[PDB]
């Protein structure tokens, strides 16, 4: 949009998947909760203070 | 695959072209979290 990029899909429940293999405990973790996706193409990251 | 089980096979369809040949096809399916089949 202009020179933005939404995403608009997610690949959480792929990497859940294997997450999943030892159950609920794991699935509602932390840990699970700090999966993260590609990014949005060509770009990077970077920290502004 | 990605910690999941699948199932993957080769089926023969039979098809007239007459000559007898035939269709080759690979299907895969997987276990859902709920134990159902995709």
């Amino acid at each position: 949009w202009q020179s933005y990029r939404t995403r608009l899909n997610t690949l959480f429940a792929r990497q859940l998947v294997a997450r999943a293999t030892t159950g609920i405990d794991t699935i509602l973790s932390m840990e699970t909760q700090n999966i993260q996706e590609p990014q949005l193409g060509k770009g990077f990251y970077a920290t502004f203070v | 695959y990605k910690s999941r089980l699948y199932l993957l096979w080769l089926e023969q369809k039979e098809i007239t072209k007459t000559e007898t040949d035939y269709r080759y096809e690979l299907k895969l399916a997987h276990i859902r979290y709920d134990g159902t089949w995709n």
